[PDB]
RNA sequence: AAAGAGAGUUUGAUCCUGGCUCAGGACGAACGCUGGCGGCGUGCCUAAUACAUGCAAGUCGAACGAACGGAAGUUAGUGGCGGACGGGUGAGUAACACGUGGGCAACCUGCCUGUAAGUUGGGGAUAACUCCGGGAAACCGGGGCUAAUACCGAAUGAUAGAGUGUGGCGCAUGCCACGCUCUUGAAAGAUGGUUUCGGCUAUCGCUUACAGAUGGGCCCGCGGUGCAUUAGCUAGUUGGUAGGGUAAUGGCCUACCAAGGCAACGAUGCAUAGCCGACCUGAGAGGGUGAUCGGCCACACUGGGACUGAGACACGGCCCAGACUCCUACGGGAGGCAGCAGUAGGGAAUCUUCCGCAAUGGACGAAAGUCUGACGGAGCAACGC
RNA sequence: CGGUAUCUAACCAGAAAGCCACGGCUAACUACGUGCCAGCAGCCGCGGUAAUACGUAGGUGGCAAGCGUUGUCCGGAUUUAU
RNA sequence: UAAGGAACUCGGCAAAAUGACCCCGUAACUUCGGGAGAAGGGGUGCUCUAUUAGGGUGCAAGCCCGAGAGAGCCGCAGUGA
């Protein structure tokens, strides 16, 4: 079951986050389908950047996300896309 | 074993071994008085090939064979009915 | 009934392999060992890399033999070939393994280290 | 549609049953110097009604594995 | 754009040719003398040698029969899913193993997403439990009783099979769409709202079919090592005909028929080696390497085999054989650190028998939640920047 | 992780410098001891009672929490030369 | 003739052992012919398919020759002496 999560890289108590969609199998810094966007937790606005576009594409293919990844795009504000997208 | 979980799975595949080969070889004995049926050419020949279908098709829904190949020997054993 | 130049098959860990008997221990014109019996003996054949060589002059015991021994109580036992242990100065055995069947006689002669090792004492 | 792959080459042996062996010549530069060398490697292609002979220049076109070696199928037989 | 340093040494003295040596850079390095700190990384290259002792794979009472509680509320076994992922190692392997590019009209795919049909009616058991019997122990038999989303028939339902009609087609074998006749193939309930109780209904499930996504299987072109003081190699070998088997094509296997197939463009044999992205050096072209990080492969004490499953011929699963260690009442039994630490040995040479699931990601669950030596951190060593 | 990182308050020049070379290649030289001995060395080669080459001092030169030696690879090597 | 198997003896003298047909396989050395039946192994009986597949003979009747296989059956043993 493909699923969208983060992936941690960057220093000792320095994380930073490539949100990336993979299989759950797969290692956690291993193979993945492909990058969307990042997440930066340390910056005390969170800033995030992401596809908006390859995020909907997927989830209308069997993708979930995880339970970080469903605040952030929420917060974002592309699962009321989904949500009209499925509906409509 | 020596894994609490692997205890149970060395004992719940032999009940699963058990009923397989049972349904299995039953399905094979069809298939053996089919074929000696359709040298001899006798009238049995014709309706020893609805049960065999059935038997075949039946272990498809059971899980122990593949569509693909209960598909096949159909096919096949149809052509030896002449 | 082994005697001077009998040749039989060694049954231990140690690095022979088959034996040729020399001389039968315990009197002057004894001519006969059977179950029991320490013998001077020379190895004919060894394993590659063994502890034991070639050509050397040791002793042993005789374990199983063709015709084998009678019992107090009118039994009999036979086995179907001629077996030995190279032992040391003492009753302990020179290998660390035993291999096929041992006679019972064996024990009441005090080789209970050979009789400990062995997969069966019948 | 998925198109296949197609060469062309020179009949070399017909001995065998519903096959023929085309060796196709072709080139390749040398890695170091840099200078063009023949390259020959035979194959195996399916005659269907033994129509190629010796000697022929014959197309031939790749299909699934006809057999232990045979994957290529002939396709026209352009000289004699 | 970039763009290349020489020196010493044969002679009584010289100019050429020519070898040897030196000045530079880099290590998973070691040794010698010395030694303050912080940040970021690295640390058995040898014996794929043998392994004390702890922990690394469980979960679900919202699928089915118990103990505390005056019979409210929380905790073994059957059953389902998961153990094929995550983690380790580099032995073997000179080949479709890998890199790169294609084909599959010759293939499979649990969980995930969407859509369409339904989830109707029965039967016989058996664990647990309770007695008897055997053995030192591992553990094995016999009698009786019970349940389930456990198991087995039944009604209805195939683009599954056979026989056809049409069309539109493609790359030879053949493909796509629709229609007709005949024969086979399915299922499970649980937790709640309403009503009345009939019944309806929400959620998680169950069966069949088709799509997408994901993960795999097979075939092919080209590419990357030493020896000719290693010249022939092969017989299911090479092709064909019929059948068997597989998810799928195929000598993959079998019977028959013929004698073919490969090789000086280096077959065969011996030796060595996991492959790549990349790393070091170099003006460049090249030369050497493949530790750490990422992708693929092979292996799991040494050989062989299969079962269960969507997926294995399976690291902490099973059976047989072998070597080794251990327990035996002599009849027989139990094991596998190339998992995280740690021990002995080898070596010139390599670390703690530590703290947590708080973050990320995994398995189970409807959810709190449980498990996670993955992973987050901490400890030791001027090993490097 | 962990009262960890990080601030501000005060006292102390106080607890904190070694390693290798100095004939040429190659930056850096003088005394004393020894007398083909002890010894040095990558190459040329130094030592046989005035040694900038052996051993120790003073001084100097390269680096510095280092510095030297050994092993392996590329360069210099146009010394396999497309 | 039990167990042993040259311990006998000047010396394996004498005796024992191998022995037919078909198939596989076969070394040093060589004067290139050999060595060679080197060595070392495997199969043999009877019944059915079977007047076989196929050959010799004849104008036909018929007669003679007889490989491979499959299935079986019986003994301690199948060139059973
Ligand atoms: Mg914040
Ligand atoms: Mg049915
Ligand atoms: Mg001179
Ligand atoms: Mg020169
Ligand atoms: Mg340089
Ligand atoms: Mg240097
Ligand atoms: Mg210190
Ligand atoms: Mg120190
Ligand atoms: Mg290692
Ligand atoms: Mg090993
Ligand atoms: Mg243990
Ligand atoms: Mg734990
Ligand atoms: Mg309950
Ligand atoms: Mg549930
Ligand atoms: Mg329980
Ligand atoms: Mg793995
Ligand atoms: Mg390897
Ligand atoms: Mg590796
Ligand atoms: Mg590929
Ligand atoms: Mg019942
Ligand atoms: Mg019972
Ligand atoms: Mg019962
Ligand atoms: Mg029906
Ligand atoms: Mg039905
Ligand atoms: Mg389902
Ligand atoms: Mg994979
Ligand atoms: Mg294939
Ligand atoms: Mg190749
Ligand atoms: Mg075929
Ligand atoms: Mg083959
Ligand atoms: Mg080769
Ligand atoms: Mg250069
Ligand atoms: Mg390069
Ligand atoms: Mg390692
Ligand atoms: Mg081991
Ligand atoms: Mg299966
Ligand atoms: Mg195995
Ligand atoms: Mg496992
Ligand atoms: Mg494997
Ligand atoms: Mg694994
Ligand atoms: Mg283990
Ligand atoms: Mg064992
Ligand atoms: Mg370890
Ligand atoms: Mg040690
Ligand atoms: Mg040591
Ligand atoms: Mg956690
Ligand atoms: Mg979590
Ligand atoms: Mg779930
Ligand atoms: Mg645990
Ligand atoms: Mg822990
Ligand atoms: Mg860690
Ligand atoms: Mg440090
Ligand atoms: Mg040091
Ligand atoms: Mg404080
Ligand atoms: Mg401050
Ligand atoms: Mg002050
Ligand atoms: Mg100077
Ligand atoms: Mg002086
Ligand atoms: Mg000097
Ligand atoms: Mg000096
Ligand atoms: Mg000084
Ligand atoms: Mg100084
Ligand atoms: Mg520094
Ligand atoms: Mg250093
Ligand atoms: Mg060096
Ligand atoms: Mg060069
Ligand atoms: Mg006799
Ligand atoms: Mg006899
Ligand atoms: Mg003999
Ligand atoms: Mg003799
Ligand atoms: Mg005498
Ligand atoms: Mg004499
Ligand atoms: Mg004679
Ligand atoms: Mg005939
Ligand atoms: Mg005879």
């Amino acid at each position: 079951a493909v699923k969208i999560r983060l992936k941690r890289m960057g220093s000792k108590k320095k994380p930073f986050y490539r949100i990336v969609v993979a299989d759950s199998r797969f290692p956690r810094d291993g193979r993945s389908i492909e990058t969307i966007g990042t997440y930066n937790p340390l910056l005390d606005p969170v800033e995030v950047k992401i596809d908006e576009e390859a995020t909907l594409k997927w989830m209308h293919n069997g993708a979930k996300p995880s339970d970080t990844v469903r605040n952030l795009l929420s917060r974002e504000g592309i699962m009321e896309k989904f949500h009209n997208q499925k509906l409509g | 074993p020596n894994i609490k979980s692997a205890i149970k799975r060395v004992k719940t595949a032999e009940t699963r071994n058990s009923r397989n080969a049972s349904q299995r070889s039953a399905m094979r004995t069809a298939i053996k008085k089919f074929d000696e049926a359709a040298a001899n050419n006798a009238d049995n020949a014709k309706d020893l090939y609805v049960e065999a279908s059935k038997k075949l098709d039946s272990a498809v829904s059971k899980g122990l064979i593949h569509k693909n190949n209960a598909a096949r020997n159909k096919s096949r054993l149809a052509a030896k009915l002449a | 009934m082994i005697q001077q130049e009998s040749r039989m098959k060694v049954a231990d860990n140690s690095g022979a392999r088959e034996v040729l008997t020399i001389k039968v221990l315990g009197g002057s014109g004894r001519k006969t060992a059977n179950i029991g019996d320490v013998v001077v003996c020379t190895v004919k054949q060894a394993t590659p890399g063994g502890v034991v060589k070639k050509g050397e002059v040791v002793k042993a015991v005789i374990v199983r033999t063709k015709s084998g021994a009678r019992r107090q109580d009118g039994s009999y036992i036979k086995f179907d070939e001629n077996a030995c242990v190279i032992i040391r100065d003492d009753k302990s055995p020179r290998g660390t393994r035993i291999f096929g069947p041992v006679a019972r006689e064996l024990r009441e002669n005090n080789f209970m280290k050979i009789v400990s090792l062995a997969p069966e004492v019948l | 549609r998925n198109q296949r792959k197609v060469y062309t080459g020179r009949v070399v042996s017909d001995k065998m049953d519903k096959t023929i062996t085309v060796v196709v010549e072709t080139y390749k530069k040398h890695g170091l110097y840099g200078k063009r060398v023949k390259y020959s490697k035979k194959f195996k292609a399916h005659d269907e009604n033994n129509i190629a002979k010796t000697g022929d220049v014959v197309r031939i076109s790749e299909t699934r594995p006809l057999s232990a070696t045979k994957h290529f199928r002939l396709l026209e037989v352009v000289e004699e």
